[PDB]
């Protein structure tokens, strides 16, 4: 129950939402890359 | 000499001066506070201009307030 | 005297803390009122004396505090282990060391960092590591990526193993404070049982797999047709065929017939013709005669047993007319504080990482270490830095013990006290001698530039103008050069090539030339000499003046990590103890890069290169260090804008990622001085700017935001500025060296 | 396209400059850290340790604080001047045309390349007309960095520093003779912020004079 | 030198009774100065100047290797 | 047995070291050209000139622009003229200004009076002016009149 | 270069007896708390010292013992 508190931290959460966008935004210019503008 | 101003938002708690490192600071009676007390700063060519009075102040702009002037072989507080 | 004693279960294992950050200050916890909670939070959370005021609790945090760190430093070698053994051409490696470059990291291609996988050999693309594990396992005996994997699963398994004693040490059973206080048993154990069974340990490693495996690697054999350690146990005949005084047993040992173990265990001296690393006949025989000494050395003090020393009459019983009463105090000093420990501690730590440093370019350890150039240069870059770190923190924590620990009434007219008492005499002839090594290290460069910039090159000083020969470290030498035979007449060859003899070459490059000190050597040295002693000067100063001063008298009221005492006395800006910290991490970046750059110069100018099949050597620059290294224009052009040209022509390459850390670098250099050069009184009102635009659109935060605090700002801008420029340094070091070497 | 980014550089350091002088001149007669900014005048060092900290508040932080925005501004637009003239001049545009829009090939092109005939103004094999120009780049490098010295240590260790200056001179023999008329205390701070400002800025313009003259004069002269 | 401004110091400054000691100061001056100095300077001639004169180089080196006699000590 | 003692007065920040002030240091330099008892200005002055004259015609004579050069010994002898001439321009506008009394310390109880008064000092710039010259000008006879000397070949092999 | 180190002689043993016996004449003499130890039966015979402190002894002697074996195995006694 304490555990999930600390989970909510602004810090354990940052670090989640900067992974997850960066996770995104890696597999997007994985499966997607090379996109300099909208053709 | 620096000048120590005390001006009439005081509210008497002697931070100024138990923080006061060279006695410049004392209290007198005062009839204007609650507690009974304001500061004065009468030795004030003793001051050095620390600022831990201005420092323990606890108005929202400071009571007590120190004006560096002219500099003395008291106030750069040299051994030499 | 010394006996186990704990607290069971003396910290319940919940979670409720980690849910409530500043728990451990009573200041911290009445919540986020301003943000510089937040780095409240983060720069007293190790502090434990400034916590709990009870030795007990501050040793028992220290002591599961250590675990933890040996967890952490367990997990990345296991990291580097599984590094070597799944994403390394190790294999390829050690079929041929000498055309193929170690490598031990893969990038992943999904943006264009594909071209960061170098072309190293044998099919492999990856970054070229420098790290030197791959020459350690070489030197290990490891011949195969399996004997890596377990050596990974261990180290998990050892990290998992201290993380559980980390828990245990502080949740179920915690020592007492005397169980502290006794360092007469914690010595003994961490001489004879730590170090000397250590030693003693590896000495056996390296009889049993380390010299059969590498004589048979040597010798021509290819790895996976080399025998497993294992058998070489099991089975001694294939053990004694090589080395052949294994067919009798271990009696020699034991009836002091130790001359037969003559054929393994060595005095040779030398490097290996064939590798270019320490005969591993040396690295044994060194190994179990420190084991033996170290051993011999644990059973000095007394523990239990009545037997040995107690550590205060020896420092009882030293002292002296100049001095008086002496050393008494000491052994309370440095059994009731930690940091006066730490301070001592990570001063022979950092000094002992710099001679790590100074010793493995000279006498290189490993096989086909001084081969690869880049190896050799960032492993010795990187001791330097690291050991310059841990004097500057030994600084700090000397600091903090001055006046957090240290107590008067325990320090009368002993060591400590007249030092306190001759301050003034130590910093004033302290910064003579800084004023007289800045005047003739730095104007000797100063004059150099001037004739030759005025066209006096007979007016300088050089080895073709006025000479400054290092006479002393030239006679040293020499006795060096003649010691094997002379003064160590069992020593095959000398201690190194460095000192005189002939070129150590493997393949067609240099492992090590004689190193001759001419003029340039004389000049860099005093500037060496200088930067140290200037890093003493504001180390030393910030101790001795940690208390107090003609200045400030009450100081250790205020602190140790205090940004002002106010602008009285004339402005009573970094009078701190932290402050002098923050000055000498500027002044052991200078000292340290003074120190790569000698390095890095000398070794590429003089030392390494290719071997001619006539027999001369072709440096890297070609011997630029006698005559441009007495010169700062010969400093910037010749060394760093020549060697420079490898990393800004990086780029479209594999050494890329170099240039785009050198430019991050400068850039974090750069973002240095915005907090070292501005003050808090501009950002607090540029903030109250901004708030006010968040007030307009109901975007005021909870927690108010206020600018970084004055120590917070000068810890911000020194650790920027530290970064920036060991980045850079880290960038040109490496890109150079993987381009000419 | 490498005249758009340095115009937008140009564009950020003109708004920054005029962000640090707008900020302390609307800020010089107070604001809510410090009310009556107005009663210690235009320079003063701070106000004390007090109120959070007060490093840099007088409305002379503007200016110290704005010098080297400006310095920086003008060495942007001025290597983006030398730079593009430098391409135009030589008669190969292209090089400022490619390389331009990345910071290794301002880095690279124009500051390494074109520092070559500037630091071999003076070598071991002789001395070129453009060793004054060498040695004012190492003078301006030697200057801006001892400005560093003033920037970044401030007054207390200078002031503990010199009591023990002090005292070694007045406890030696022979030299305690000699007594100062004024006693010799530390260079106050504002003083010291003026100083290491008149440091950086002499070093600033003296190291890209030499840099801008012999780099222009050793190719066209 | 360092001896004699030792025994001037009142640590070390010797009492009447050590100067007048005449039965230990005989003793050491006969068995010690006289004998053990005279068995010295026997160890110098049979280790140095009588190899030296038979051509045979001693030194500081060789007086642990060099065998004064060939039946050394038996 | 404490050899490390204050000069009497503990509360005086000074330490009456062995280096300082035990008995071979009170006296030489209580008995030096300064701090001498019996000594008047422009004879404290002369010798303090003359020992200084002396000891600068060293790095100018051997050091110089015209070390390689047989007009080396004679500008040596020009710049040590110079130097000497510059530092009394230094003793007489410091005792121009005005001098107080000099400092008393644990090595020097006594301090010279008559160098505690503006025309003392003058006396003093002067003597050092005529002993700074005289000294340059003896040293410069000695290095001269043999025209080798291979004294002077030592410490120019070395400073080539 | 080997240092001939003389392969187990009983000279050799008498050398380790002797610095044993040296090992234990020099601890009677300067050792400060000898009486520390268990117990040892005949306390006479071994001086009056605990087991400890006899293997304190032992253990210097067998230090000496080897200096001294290797050293006049090197020098060419015994
Ligand atoms: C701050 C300025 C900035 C700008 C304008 C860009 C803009 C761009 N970068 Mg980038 N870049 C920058 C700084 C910046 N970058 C820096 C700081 C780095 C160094 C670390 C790089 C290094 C870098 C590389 C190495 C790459 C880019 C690429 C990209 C392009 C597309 C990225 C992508 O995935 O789009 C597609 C993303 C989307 C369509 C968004 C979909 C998901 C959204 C979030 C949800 C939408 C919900 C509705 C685009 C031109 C990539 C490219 O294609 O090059 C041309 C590429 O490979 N950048
Ligand atoms: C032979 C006995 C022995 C051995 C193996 C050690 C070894 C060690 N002790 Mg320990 N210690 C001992 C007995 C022993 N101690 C005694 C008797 C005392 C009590 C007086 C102490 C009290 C003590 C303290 C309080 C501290 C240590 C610490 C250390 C570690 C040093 C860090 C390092 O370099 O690890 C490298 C070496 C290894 C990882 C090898 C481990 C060998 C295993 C344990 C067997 C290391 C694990 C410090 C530490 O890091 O705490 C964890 C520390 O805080 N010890
Ligand atoms: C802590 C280190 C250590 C350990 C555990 C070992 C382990 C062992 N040694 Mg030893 N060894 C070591 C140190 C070590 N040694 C060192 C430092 C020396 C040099 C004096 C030697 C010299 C050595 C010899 C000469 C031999 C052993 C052998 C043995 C084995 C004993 C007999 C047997 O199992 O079969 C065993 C594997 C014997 C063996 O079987 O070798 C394979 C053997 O003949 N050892
Ligand atoms: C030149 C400096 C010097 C001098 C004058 C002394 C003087 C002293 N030492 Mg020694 N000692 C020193 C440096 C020195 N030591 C160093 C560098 C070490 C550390 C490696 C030691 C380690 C040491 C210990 C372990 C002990 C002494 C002790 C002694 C005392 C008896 C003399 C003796 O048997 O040891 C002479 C030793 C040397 C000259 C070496 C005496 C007060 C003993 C003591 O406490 O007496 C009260 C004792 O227990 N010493
Ligand atoms: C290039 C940059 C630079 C320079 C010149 C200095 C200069 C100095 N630093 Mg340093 N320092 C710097 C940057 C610089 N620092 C920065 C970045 C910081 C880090 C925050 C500091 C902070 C700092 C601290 C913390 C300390 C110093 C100290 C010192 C002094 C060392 C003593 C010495 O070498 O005297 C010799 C002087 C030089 C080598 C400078 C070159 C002068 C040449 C050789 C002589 C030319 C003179 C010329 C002939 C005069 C005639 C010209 C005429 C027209 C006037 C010296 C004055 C220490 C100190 O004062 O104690 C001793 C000390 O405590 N430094
Ligand atoms: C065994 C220990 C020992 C020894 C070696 C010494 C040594 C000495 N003591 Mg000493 N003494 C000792 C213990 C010892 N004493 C004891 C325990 C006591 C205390 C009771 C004294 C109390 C004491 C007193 C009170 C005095 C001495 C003095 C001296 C010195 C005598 C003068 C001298 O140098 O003549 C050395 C002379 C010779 C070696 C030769 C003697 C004449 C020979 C036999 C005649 C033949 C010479 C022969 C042909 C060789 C020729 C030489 C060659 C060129 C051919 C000498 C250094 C004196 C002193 O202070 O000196 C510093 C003195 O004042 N001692
Ligand atoms: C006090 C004077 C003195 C001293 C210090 C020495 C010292 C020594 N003698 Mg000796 N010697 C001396 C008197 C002296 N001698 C006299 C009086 C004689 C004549 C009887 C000899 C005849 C003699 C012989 C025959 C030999 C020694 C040897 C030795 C060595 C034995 C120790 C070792 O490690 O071996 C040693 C260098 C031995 C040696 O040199 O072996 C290395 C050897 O065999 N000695
Ligand atoms: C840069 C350092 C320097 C240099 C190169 C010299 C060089 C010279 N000095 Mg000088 N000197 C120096 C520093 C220097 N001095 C200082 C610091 C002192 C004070 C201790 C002296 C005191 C001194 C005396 C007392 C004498 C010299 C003399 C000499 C000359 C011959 C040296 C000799 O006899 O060597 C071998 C030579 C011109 C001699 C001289 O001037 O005679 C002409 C001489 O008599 N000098
Ligand atoms: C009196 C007996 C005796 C003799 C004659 C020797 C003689 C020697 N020892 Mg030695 N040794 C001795 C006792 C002795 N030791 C004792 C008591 C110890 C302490 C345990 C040692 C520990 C020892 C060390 C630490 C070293 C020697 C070594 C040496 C050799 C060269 C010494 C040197 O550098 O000069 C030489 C053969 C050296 C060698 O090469 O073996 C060496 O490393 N010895
Ligand atoms: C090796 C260091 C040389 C130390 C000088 C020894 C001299 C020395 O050890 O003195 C000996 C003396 C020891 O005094 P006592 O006899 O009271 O010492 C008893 C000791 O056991 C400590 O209790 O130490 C002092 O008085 C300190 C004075 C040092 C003051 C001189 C300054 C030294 C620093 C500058 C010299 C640097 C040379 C560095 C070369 C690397």
């Amino acid at each position: 129950k304490g555990l999930t508190t600390f989970l909510s931290t602004a810090p354990v959460l940052i670090t989640a939402l900067l992974v997850f966008t960066a996770g995104l935004l890696i597999e997007f210019n994985r499966f997607y890359p090379d996109l300099l503008f909208h053709p | 000499s620096h000048s120590v101003k005390i001006y009439d938002t005081c509210i008497g708690c002697t931070q100024c001066v138990r923080a006061c490192p060279l006695d410049v600071l004392e209290m007198v009676p005062w009839d204007g506070c609650k507690a009974g007390q304001i500061a004065s700063s009468p030795r004030t060519e003793d001051c050095v201009g620390c600022k831990r009075c201005e420092t323990a102040c606890p108005t929202d702009f400071l009571s007590i307030r120190v004006y560096l002037g002219a500099e003395t072989t008291r106030s750069m507080g040299l051994a030499y | 005297k010394a006996k186990v004693i704990v607290d069971k279960d003396p910290v319940p294992t919940s979670f409720e803390k980690w849910g409530k950050p500043g728990h451990f200050d009573r200041t911290l916890a009445r919540g986020p009122k301003t943000t510089t909670w937040i780095w409240n939070l983060h720069a007293d959370a190790h502090d434990f004396d400034s916590q709990t005021s009870d030795l007990e609790d501050i040793s028992r945090k220290i002591f599961s505090a250590h675990f933890g760190h040996l967890a952490v430093v367990f997990v990345w070698l296991s990291g580097m282990y599984f590094h070597g053994a799944k994403f390394s051409n190790y294999s390829a490696w050690l079929a041929d060391p000498l055309n193929i470059k170690p490598s031990a990291q893969v990038v992943w291609p999904v943006v264009g960092q594909d071209i960061l996988n170098a072309d190293v050999g044998g099919g492999f693309h990856g970054i070229q590591i420098t790290s030197g594990f791959f020459q350690l396992w070489r030197a290990s005996g490891i011949t195969n990526e399996y004997q890596l994997y377990c050596t990974a699963i261990g180290g998990l398994v050892m990290a998992g193993l201290m993380l559980f004693a980390g828990w245990f040490h502080y949740h179920k059973a915690a020592p007492k404070l005397e169980w502290f206080q006794n360092v007469e048993s914690m010595m003994n154990h961490h001489l004879a049982g730590l170090l000397g069974l250590g030693s003693l340990g590896w000495a056996g490693h390296q009889i049993h797999v380390s010299l059969p495996i590498n004589k048979l690697l040597d010798a021509g054999v290819a790895p996976n047709e080399i025998p497993l350690p294992h058998e070489f146990i099991l089975d001694p005949a294939k053990m004694a065929e090589l080395y052949p005084s294994f067919a009798q047993g271990l009696t020699p040992f034991f009836t002091l017939n130790w001359g037969v173990y003559s054929d393994f265990l060595t005095f040779k001296g030398g490097l290996n013709p064939v590798t270019g690393g320490l005969w591993l006949s040396d690295t044994a025989h060194h190994h179990l005669a420190i084991a033996v000494l170290f051993i011999i050395a644990g059973h000095m003090y007394r523990t239990n047993w009545g037997i040995g020393h107690n550590m205060k009459e020896i420092l009882e019983g030293h002292k002296g007319p100049f001095t008086g009463e002496g050393h008494k105090g000491l052994y309370e000093i440095l059994t009731t504080s930690w940091h006066a420990q730490l301070a001592i501690n990570l001063a022979l730590l950092g000094s002992l990482t710099i001679i790590v440093a100074q010793h493995m370019y000279a006498m290189p350890p490993y096989p086909y270490l001084a081969t690869d150039y880049g190896t050799q240069l960032s492993i010795f870059t990187h001791h330097m830095w690291i050991g310059g770190f841990l004097i500057v923190g030994a600084g700090a924590h000397a600091s903090i013990f001055m006046v957090r620990d240290y107590d008067p009434a325990k320090n009368v007219n002993n060591l400590l006290d007249r030092v306190l008492r001759h301050r003034d005499a130590i910093i004033s002839h302290l910064n003579w001698v800084c004023i007289w090594l800045g005047f003739h290290s730095f104007g000797l460069y100063i004059h150099n530039d001037t004739m030759r910039a005025l066209g006096r090159p007979q007016d300088m000083f050089s080895d073709s103008a006025i000479q400054l020969q290092p006479v002393f470290a030239q006679w040293i030498q020499g006795l060096h050069a003649a010691a094997a035979g002379a003064t160590a007449p069992f020593a095959s060859a000398g201690v190194s090539p460095v000192f005189g003899g002939e070129v150590v070459a493997v393949g067609g490059k240099v492992a090590m030339m004689p190193i001759t000190l001419g003029t340039a050597d004389f000049m860099v040295h005093h500037i060496h000499a200088f930067t140290i002693h200037v890093t003493v000067l504001i180390l030393l100063k910030g101790v001795l003046y940690s208390r107090s001063s003609r200045l400030i008298p009450d100081k250790a009221e205020l602190g140790f990590r205090f940004p002002c005492d106010g602008p009285g006395r004339g402005g009573t800006c970094q009078v701190s103890g932290w402050d002098h910290v923050f000055l000498g991490l500027f002044w052991m970046y200078n000292s340290l890069s003074i120190v790569i750059f000698h390095f890095s110069w000398k070794m590429q100018s003089d030392v390494w290169g290719t071997v001619l099949p006539d027999g001369s050597v072709s440096h890297i620059t070609g011997g630029n260090f006698a005559q441009s290294a007495i010169t700062i224009n010969g400093w910037l052009r010749d060394f760093l804008w020549a060697q420079a040209a490898n990393v800004i022509n990086s780029y479209g390459s594999a050494l890329s990622a170099y240039g785009i850390m050198f430019l991050a670098g400068h850039f974090v250099f750069a973002f240095s001085l915005m907090f070292l050069f501005s003050g808090r009184g501009y950002w607090q009102e540029l903030i109250e700017s901004i708030v006010w635009a968040h007030n307009k659109l109901k975007l005021a935060p909870a927690i108010q935001p206020r600018a970084l605090s004055i120590v917070q700002g000068r810890a911000v801008g020194v650790a920027h500025y530290l970064l920036g420029g060991i980045v850079t340094t880290w960038a040109f070091f490496l890109c150079r060296i993987l381009s000419v070497g | 396209p490498g005249d758009f980014l340095v115009h937008h550089a140009i564009a950020l350091g003109l708004h920054t400059t005029t962000l640090i002088l707008v900020k302390g001149a609307l800020d010089a007669r107070g604001s809510k850290l410090m009310p009556d900014k107005k009663d210690f005048g235009f320079s003063f060092p701070c106000d004390g340790p007090g109120r959070g900290g007060t490093c840099d508040i007088s409305a002379w932080d503007a200016f110290y604080l704005a010098m080297f925005w400006m310095l920086n501004t003008l060495g942007w637009l001025t290597f983006y001047w030398h730079w593009k003239h430098l391409g135009i001049w030589t008669g190969n545009v292209a090089q400022f045309n490619e390389n331009s829009t990345y910071l290794m090939g301002w880095f690279r092109d124009y500051l390494w390349a074109n520092s070559a005939q500037l630091i071999n103004g003076y070598n071991p094999y002789g001395v070129n007309n453009l060793s004054v120009w060498a040695w004012m780049f190492l003078f301006g490098h030697l200057v801006w960095a001892t400005g560093f010295m003033f920037l970044i240590s401030w007054r207390g260790y200078w002031q503990e520093l010199i009591e023990t200056i002090v005292w070694a001179h007045e406890r030696t023999p022979l030299a305690n003779l000699v007594r100062w008329k004024d006693k010799p205390v530390a260079l106050s701070i504002v003083q010291a912020r003026l100083v290491g400002l008149a440091h950086f800025t002499v070093g600033y313009i003296l190291t890209y004079a030499a840099f801008l003259i012999a780099s222009t004069a050793g190719k066209f002269g | 030198l360092f001896a004699g401004w030792l025994h001037l110091q009142p640590k070390f400054r010797p009492s009447l009774s050590w100067f007048k000691n005449a039965e230990s100061r005989l003793n050491h001056h006969l068995a010690g100065l006289f004998g053990v100095s005279s068995l010295a300077w026997t160890g110098h001639l049979v280790h140095v100047a009588i190899p030296e004169s038979r051509g045979v180089h001693v030194g500081w080196d060789n007086f642990l290797s060099v065998k004064p006699h060939p039946a050394g000590l038996a | 047995i404490d050899v490390v003692n204050h000069g009497g007065d503990p509360q005086v920040g000074n330490l009456s070291t062995p280096i300082n002030g035990s008995a071979f240091t009170k006296a030489f330099i209580n008995a030096l050209p300064a701090y001498r008892k019996g000594l008047s200005p422009n004879r404290r002055g002369l010798e303090v000139g003359m020992a200084h004259g002396y000891l600068l015609y060293g790095p100018f004579a051997v050091l110089g622009p015209l070390r390689l050069t047989e007009y080396g010994p004679t500008a040596g002898l020009l710049a040590t003229i110079g130097l000497v001439s510059i530092l009394t321009i230094c003793l007489s506008i410091y005792g121009a200004v005005g001098v107080s009394k000099p400092t008393e310390t644990l090595t020097t109880p006594e301090v010279p009076m008559d160098l505690a008064t503006k025309e003392g000092w003058s006396e003093f710039a002067g003597g050092f002016l005529l002993g700074g010259c005289g000294g340059a000008f003896f040293a410069f006879f000695l290095c001269q009149t043999p025209h080798l000397q291979p004294l002077i070949e030592v410490a120019s092999n070395i400073w080539s | 270069a080997v240092p001939t180190t003389l392969e187990w002689n009983l000279n050799v043993g008498l050398t380790m007896i002797v610095c044993n016996i040296v090992a234990i004449a020099f601890a009677k003499y300067t050792m400060k708390e000898p009486g520390a130890g268990p117990k040892l039966p005949g306390e006479a015979f071994f001086g009056g010292m605990g087991l400890p402190a006899l293997l304190a002894t032992t253990s210097f002697g067998h230090l000496l013992g080897a200096g001294v074996i290797l050293g006049l195995a090197s020098l060419g006694a015994l």
